[PDB]
RNA sequence: GUUUAUUAAAAACACAGCACUGUGCAAACACGAAAGUGGACGUAUACGGUGUGACGCCUGCCCGGUGCCGGGAGGUUAAU
């Protein structure tokens, strides 16, 4: 494919490459997410002066703004005080919804889709490490303290 | 009421949660209108053979006078729990004292 | 029916000629697939049951040109 | 109990009736009944598809609550009713908030027992709860295939499923036929065995118990014609062929299980 | 009980019972180019097909050929 790239792909993308990829990767991942634009004799002219000169640094400062959005919450901890069972065995498993609402109500205003859970649905009541996908390289180290009630 | 000598083993990170279970069990004892006799926690020590691995389990003796309905409910709370592994209830034989 | 939206492909009839040249009428069916396209001119999802050759044509052309051809032919998108 | 009838006439000699004396003798709860129109084995095209059914006594559909969407609510079992579309009995249960619902009646259930539902349900039989608070090794029934489906497994009379393994978010179950299969741990199940376990002991006595139930007499392949069946023909009880279906598919041993979508869930096949 | 309406009412068909086989649900199978239905608003004490035909005594041998199932070591093997 002659598809020019826009985002910093961690495998082959380095902001302006013409690396040959398959059509299923470009049509289903790169185009609908805004990661890359198919270049056929006019998008090359669009990327030549209007995109690589101004909008690449705009994407870089939007990545810096995502880093600042990570740097909004300086505490980087969430104390969940939901209702629990008798001596452990928590009542309801907390998914990404309640964690996203607790971080959004006080701290980072990131959406639910960037929230990732390394240790499952967090059935064990205690200290847990939760990372956020605010950026493709820099990750979060949120310390969630599940407290039994 | 009959004297029932309860011995049960607990897993270690849930043996950190043993005194709350002791408070719940003595609340059931207070509901049984019986007096507790042996609050001697034997403690966390080494097992003799692999019983559902991560060794050195927690021994607790109870030795309380109780009726039959309360001990049936307290045995169903034993068998239906992942924390209580190997509980047992023994005879009366004029229930006993120190130097275990 | 099995009509491609972009290229207009439709099933035709042919012969299933064996080793003894036995003419048996059968039907040639196109490789139709219902794929969901992201449209940037409309910024939305468009579900189209198209052929894979039509998918290669859309891989060549722009999606706005394909939707303009569907608007010119009066097709629903 | 299981009462064998006396041979008062030719036909009552082999009648063995499964008489449950605890069933309610009366009309069921009317807002939980709807119509159940008979089909006779015919599709929308009007041709027969599932043969050898038709006729028999009428029946009305009972809306049996499968999902048990109420959570944290006590439930007092009002009475036991006989569902004609099932093999086991159903239970009319009066909830705490005043809503009467039909559920599947387990084995250890009488008039006056108290059950509940939710994740805070106990291990007493009759309670419906998901498969993440159940101790591994017990007996469950009314097993959902997907979270929120309602229940597909272990709902005939006497059928029970025993929990074998718990691998993370997967529950490996041994089914009634003996097929090890993995399901989702978020699916719900009702504890205990399904009641009316003597229902297999009825041997129906006569042809009439087959006729008024909906079981039509089956014609053998040897009695048929070569144009009607692949078997048949010959000048007097000639078989001379291999056992096949009437549509040319081999029977008496042929694996037709071919979907290739749920083969990951199946661990060990039926033996 | 049913059957060749209009030469055969029977030992024929069928029957509850018994055995084999398949099927873990969007099940098998069937109608339908397909959608969609029956099965079933049932789900392994259920359904479909096959063989036999209450009940008592029972059902002995053989995998050579054919049919079915399993295993892929090896030979052969089209389409690309």
């Amino acid at each position: 494919m002659q598809v020019i790239l826009l985002d910093k792909v961690a495998n082959l993308g380095s902001l302006g490459d013409q690396v040959n990829v398959k059509a299923g990767y470009a049509r289903n991942f790169l185009v609908p997410q805004g990661k890359a634009v198919p270049a056929t004799k006019k998008n090359i002219e669009f990327f030549e002066a209007r995109r690589a000169e101004l909008e690449a640094k705009l994407a870089e400062v939007l990545a810096a703004a995502n880093a600042r959005a990570e740097k909004i919450n300086a505490l980087e901890t969430v104390t969940i005080a939901s209702k629990a069972g008798d001596e452990g065995k928590l009542f309801g498993s907390i998914g990404t919804r309640d964690i996203a609402d607790a971080v959004t109500a006080a701290g980072v205003e990131v959406a639910k889709s960037e929230v990732r859970l390394p240790n499952g649905v967090l059935r064990t009541t205690g200290e847990h490490e939760v990372s956020f996908q605010v950026h493709s390289e820099v990750f979060a180290k949120v310390i969630v303290n599940v407290v039994a009630e | 009421m009959r004297h029932y000598e309860i011995v049960f083993m607990v897993h270690p990170d849930q043996s950190e949660q043993v005194p709350g279970m002791i408070e719940r069990y003595t609340a059931a004892i207070t509901g049984a209108e019986g007096k507790i006799h042996r609050l001697e926690d034997w403690g966390r020590r080494q097992l003799a053979y692999p019983i559902n691995k991560l060794h050195k389990a927690h021994y607790v003796l109870m030795n309380v006078e109780a009726p039959q309905e309360v001990i049936d409910e307290l045995e169903t709370t034993f068998r239906f729990n992942d924390a209580v592994i190997r509980s047992m209830v023994m005879r009366t034989k004029h229930a006993v004292t120190e130097a275990s | 029916s099995r009509v491609c939206q972009v290229t207009g492909k439709r099933p035709v009839t042919g012969n299933n000629r064996s080793h003894a040249l036995n003419a048996t009428k059968r039907r040639f069916l196109p490789n139709l697939h219902s794929h969901r396209f992201w449209v940037e001119s409309e910024k939305r999802f468009v579900t189209l049951r198209v052929s894979a050759k039509g998918m290669r044509v859309i891989d060549k052309k722009g999606i706005d040109t394909v939707l303009a051809e569907l608007r010119a032919r009066g097709e629903k998108y | 109990a299981v009462v064998k009838c006396k041979p008062t006439s030719p036909g009552r000699r082999h009648v063995v009736k499964v008489v449950n004396p605890e069933l309610h003798k009366g009309k069921p709860f009317a807002p939980l009944l709807e119509k159940n129109s008979k089909s006779g084995g015919r599709n929308n095209n009007g041709r027969i598809t599932t043969r050898h059914i038709g006729g028999g006594h009428k029946q009305a559909y009972r809306i049996v609550d499968f999902k048990r969407n109420k959570d944290g609510i006590p439930a007092v079992v009002e009475r036991l009713e006989y569902d004609p579309n099932r093999s086991a009995n159903i239970a009319l249960v009066l909830y705490k908030d005043g809503e009467r619902r039909y559920i599947l009646a387990p084995k250890g259930l009488k008039a006056g027992d108290q059950i509940q539902s939710g994740v805070d349900a106990a291990i007493k039989p009759g309670n419906t709860l998901p498969m993440r608070n159940i101790p591994v090794g017990s007996t469950v029934h009314n097993v959902e295939m997907k979270p929120g489906k309602g229940g597909q497994l272990a709902r005939s009379a006497g059928t029970y499923v025993q929990i074998v393994a718990r691998d993370g978010a997967y529950v490996t179950l041994r089914l009634r036929s003996g097929e090890m299969r993995k399901v989702e741990a978020d699916c719900r199940a009702t504890l205990g065995e399904v009641g009316n376990a003597e229902h297999m002991l009825r041997v129906l006595g006569k042809a009439g118990a087959a006729r008024w139930r909906g079981v039509r007499p089956t014609v053998r392949g040897t009695a048929m014609n070569p144009v009607d069946h692949p078997h048949g023909g010959g000048e007097g009880r000639n078989f001379g062929k291999h056992p096949v279906t009437p549509w040319g598919v081999q029977t008496k041993g042929k694996k037709t299980r071919s979907n290739k979508r749920t083969d990951k869930f199946i661990v060990r096949r039926r033996s």
